[PDB]
């Protein structure tokens, strides 16, 4: 029905724009008009509810937002069915709210189910599944499930860099997180090798397939020991700089720190 | 924190 | 299809008091219309009129006026001159001009509008009477005393005849015209007019006058010798005329009856 | 003065 059909869109059209105050009454009225004809159960009621709770998130009315999305998923599951992408998206969303509240163990099953729905709909090695694994890896980081963090970020990388570009920032993000998860574990050389990889991916795109003369930043310093515009790669210079502080390679930690200093 | 998934409106 | 619902929403929300909520809906709807049709279109004119009515309530009067001028410029090209929409707009944008104090500026607008109305409907049509009534006030503020009389007098010849005798519109006009007579010094004319009004009312209240059923004024003007708001104003107004006539008992009893209402 | 709203209605 046009009456509702266009209004429903206007809600999205405005909530996205940032005109939340404009959106909320449209939403509210659309709700009362939606329930008159079709009732509580409807995919559009769910969509609209999600929009409302998305306003409540920004407002930091977290428990309300969470409850609202629970109701929305209860509607979404009956209408759209379990193992639906909408259901997955909702489970992902209402887990971020649960995580933010500090209910980390409560968000984990939601996320786990969501990932299982995503895998069913798309595939084992799909990028969204990877985004979900990345999301899931943080829920386990706060929990202190060190090994799981490694597994999930490790699985994420096997879906990122292979499907995506090697120089990609998402890939670097993951390789930076996973290398921190290794630092915690005591897998020091693994994290070191990871950081070297990160540096090399940027260094080659800036210059070209490295030769004796084109040598990378770390190789210069680790050799000096004997005798970068990116933020994600500056963090890397500093992070590897610490590993060389542990490795006793001071000159290396210094040259890395200096290069990082020169970038800011 | 965790990342939000907006495909419900987008 | 597109306009059909938004047009309803702006109004739905403006009525509610959700002015801030309404104005952007209209504003975007405008830009979505201008994409396809541009400025030249009757709905663009309609939407603009809707916008300016929001600006009226907000007391952004010159903006509203300007907006309706633009709207009339669109309406005339699209709908054509001597159109009822054009007339309605000229009527509207004359009320804003009058309210602003531009009484002489509102007069040509109104004069043209009445001439469009007459062309479309007829010389003795009720809307034409409503327009004449509107014009009579623009001439009242100007101090064109005779014009006021002529216009309200013409209004009555199109009202009471076309309308029911017992109409409030007719009483409204007869109350205005009788004030315009009070100003002129046509005292007995205004007095007779007020008597007519009272007589129109007494009859709906009770059957037509008989020996004992006599009206309120006749009771008082005879005593002298030996519920409606528009008709309460009349009791008071005629009560003043008897104050002018020295017929105090009449003014006393009229005032009392008005007090009892 | 009296308004004439038929321009929107």
């Amino acid at each position: 029905p046009a009456r509702l059909r266009t209004l429903h869109n206007l809600v999205i059209q405005y909530a996205s724009q940032g005109r939340y105050e404009v959106a909320v009454p449209l939403c509210k009225q659309a709700l009362e008009d939606l329930e008159k004809t079709s009732g509580h159960d409807h995919p559009d009621v769910a969509t609209m509810l999600n929009i409302l709770a998305l306003v409540y998130r920004d407002q930091n009315k977290y428990k309300d937002a969470a409850h609202l999305l629970n109701d929305a998923l209860a509607i979404r599951e009956k209408t759209l069915g379990k193992d639906h992408p909408a259901v997955a998206a909702t489970l992902n969303n209402l887990a971020v709210l649960y995580g933010k509240r500090g209910k980390y163990k409560e968000a984990e099953p939601l996320c786990k189910r969501a990932l299982e729905i995503r895998e069913k709909v798309l595939g084992k090695f799909h990028p969204d599944v990877a985004k979900q694994l990345s999301n899931l890896a943080l829920l386990c980081q706060n929990q202190g499930k060190a090994e799981e963090v490694e597994y999930y970020y490790r699985r994420a990388l096997e879906i990122y860099a292979t499907r995506l570009g090697p120089d990609d920032p998402n890939v670097a993000k993951t390789k930076n997180n996973l290398a921190s998860c290794y630092l915690k574990q005591g897998k020091y050389q693994d994290a070191e090798t990871l950081y070297k990889e990160i540096l090399t991916r940027a260094h080659e795109k800036e210059f070209g397939s490295v030769n004796g003369e084109n040598k990378p930043i770390w190789m210069h310093a680790e050799e000096r020991e004997e005798s970068v515009d990116s933020p994600t790669v500056n963090t890397t210079l500093r992070s590897l700089g610490a590993l060389y502080r542990r490795q006793g390679k001071l000159e290396a930690a210094h040259t890395l720190e200096d290069c990082a200093s020169r970038s800011r | 924190q965790l990342e939000w998934d907006d495909s419900t409106l987008s």
